[PDB]
């Protein structure tokens, strides 16, 4: 795998027309106040498809 | 049921909230797939299976 390209899956909104964010935080997607970890639905939100 | 023959129970003729369901950290994994977890709440369906 090259994992020189990288991918976000969630946001807590949608981009506005050339909108651009480089922020890294752990995503709430469920219950579990992240915090800056984690947990039962709460994910890091970038990948790469490798 | 032993996982070769599975249970399956058909659904109908009610209204869903599955976040009663995904909400609840109880659960040792809640995940989805094809579709978001907070979608289902908008959807409707012919039949559904558990």
């Amino acid at each position: 795998g090259n994992y020189n390209y990288l991918y976000r899956l969630f946001r807590k909104s949608n981009l506005k027309p050339f909108e651009r964010d480089i922020s890294t935080e752990i995503y709430q997607a469920g219950s579990t106040p992240c915090n800056g970890v984690k947990g039962f639905n709460c994910y890091f939100p970038l990948q790469s498809y490798g | 049921a032993s996982v070769y023959a599975w249970n399956r129970k058909r659904i109908s003729n009610c209204v869903a909230d599955y976040s009663v369901l995904y909400n609840s950290a109880s659960f040792s994994t809640f995940k989805c797939y094809g579709v978001s977890p907070t979608k289902l709440n908008d959807l409707c369906f012919t039949n559904v299976y558990a």
